[PDB]
């Protein structure tokens, strides 16, 4: 797992929660 | 608004109090902007104001986890274009691209990341071709790494000295 | 007066890296490890990782299986928020569980995002393992998760 120092917000895709 | 960054930058090199123009010191090392896309099609320019000789630029897009600590393109994470032949660069293989730019070039640099994806260069408003497609997914930075004393000034938007015809784009400068 | 909460969080973000480490447990395979005594209500770490809207957690637990990648490493700030560390993340992924831990987590508000800060419950003395109680819902007989925290007051399963 890529190491992180602070947090990231995820950006969803306009697309995140279609088929 | 976008500027070269604080800290994520080699500390060798000389940036500006504004931050938009930087000057090499020695072996090849690198900076990246402060924003980095991830999706769209993006534009910034680099001017090079001086090139003495010996001196040489490696300009292009980088991931996060790009060596600071050598040329643009030396590893996986980005993706250059060499002053010198104008060689292309990735993964540190150097291919034929284009001819090279130098001292009052204005190059320009074009990323498109489809939610396919291409790299393309740009001399004085002039497509040089496709650089690379298909490149890694990720989150990329306007790069620059410099070999020794010369000086680039970096240009993310709005307003581009020779924006390309036919291109659509939003400029780096949207992201700040 | 306490430190305003952005202060103790650079510091925290600024000190974390020399005072914690992962080590080899004798919990369970790998946890979270004290190098320099910490005092009792100082921060220790952050959970740090990918924050999510709640609603994309059971989307991302398919996409983790379905590539084979093990178990996800999902950490809920509130009923709206998770920070999802599966992928990217820091050295609180290994922190286990303890029926008497010496930790506890609290979620901060710093410029109107949220954090997952885990808070040394006592004084913390160098080489002991950082633990704190997972709160895991209490699950039927079919599957419980024994526990191996190795305490005297252990309630012999997670759940
Ligand atoms: N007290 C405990 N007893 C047994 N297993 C534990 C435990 N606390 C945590 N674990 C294990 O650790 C997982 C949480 S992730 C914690 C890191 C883990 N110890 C590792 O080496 O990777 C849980 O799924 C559980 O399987
Ligand atoms: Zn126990």
């Amino acid at each position: 797992f890529k190491e992180l120092d602070e947090n990231v917000e995820y950006e969803e895709r306009e697309s995140e929660f279609d088929i | 608004r976008v500027l070269l960054a604080l800290h994520d930058r080699a500390p060798q090199l000389k940036i500006s109090d504004d931050r938009l123009t930087v000057v090499g010191e020695k072996g090849y090392s690198m900076v990246r902007a402060s924003h980095g896309v991830r999706k769209g099609a993006w534009y910034f320019e680099i001017t090079v104001d001086e090139m003495p000789p010996d001196t040489a630029a490696r300009l292009g897009w980088s991931q996060p986890l790009g060596n600071l600590q050598a040329p643009l393109g030396y590893d996986k994470f980005s993706y250059s274009w060499r002053s010198k032949k104008g060689t292309k660069f990735h993964q540190s293989i150097g291919k034929h691209y284009s001819s090279g730019y130098g001292q009052g070039d204005v190059l320009g640099f074009y990323i498109n990341l489809p939610e396919s994806s291409e790299i393309i260069f740009y001399k004085n408003g002039v497509n040089q071709g496709v650089a690379y497609k298909d490149i890694f997914e990720g989150v990329y930075f306007p790069a620059i790494s410099l070999y020794k004393s010369c000086t680039v000034s970096i240009n993310f938007g709005p307003c581009f000295k020779y924006p390309p015809k036919d291109l659509t784009y939003r400029p780096m400068s949207d992201m700040g | 007066s306490d430190l305003p909460m952005p202060m103790r969080f650079r510091h925290l973000k600024k000190t974390s890296k020399e005072a914690v480490g992962v080590y080899r447990s004798p919990i369970h395979g790998r946890g979270l490890f004290c190098k320099r005594n910490i005092d009792a209500g100082e921060m220790v770490i952050e959970y740090a990782g990918i924050v999510i809207r709640s609603i994309l957690t059971d989307k991302r637990e398919k996409y983790y299986d379905s590539k084979g990648i093990g178990s996800s490493y999902m950490f809920r700030i509130d009923d709206s928020e998770v920070v999802d560390a599966t992928m990217h993340g820091n050295a609180a992924r290994f922190i286990n569980h303890s029926c008497e831990p010496n930790c506890y987590s609290r979620v901060i508000n710093i410029d109107g995002q949220k954090h997952i800060v885990i808070f040394a419950m006592r004084k913390i003395y160098r080489g002991e393992e950082l633990t704190y109680d997972y709160k895991f819902p209490i699950e039927d007989a079919s599957n419980k998760l024994p526990c191996n925290c190795g305490a005297k007051k252990c309630r012999k399963f997670l759940n």
